[PDB]
């Protein structure tokens, strides 16, 4: 959380994802564990968001209100 | 004893709704995958 935070405030940036690749490389070289949600582009969550969960919950929400008025 | 008068129902029985034209059309059936609400 300390690697997230200030690699990305002297950056600016306000997401992680949303990092130059030059600058994103570094964070995977020195720790591994950040590679799984960055690397994939469409993963179940959106990542490094709070809400995330309660996002999966509402999109269960629309498709099960999307596959009724269709049927 | 009790008494009523009787009607026997089959599965031939059915009902004939009409919709206006206006009606079918509507946001609610006609929604996106993904929504801002």
């Amino acid at each position: 959380a300390t690697a997230l935070t200030e690699a990305c405030a002297a950056e600016r940036v306000v997401r992680p994802h949303q990092l130059s690749p030059a600058g994103q490389a570094e964070l995977l070289l020195r720790f591994p564990a950040l590679e799984v949600p960055l690397r994939h582009p469409r993963p179940v969550l959106p990542p490094f968001d709070i809400a995330a969960e309660v996002a999966f919950t509402a999109r269960i929400h629309l498709a099960c209100l999307r596959a009724l008025g269709q049927a | 004893w009790e008494h009523r008068r009787f009607i026997v129902a089959d599965s031939r029985n059915f009902i004939t709704p009409e919709f206006p034209r206006d009606f079918w059309m509507s946001p609610v059936f006609n929604l996106p995958r993904e929504t801002a609400a």
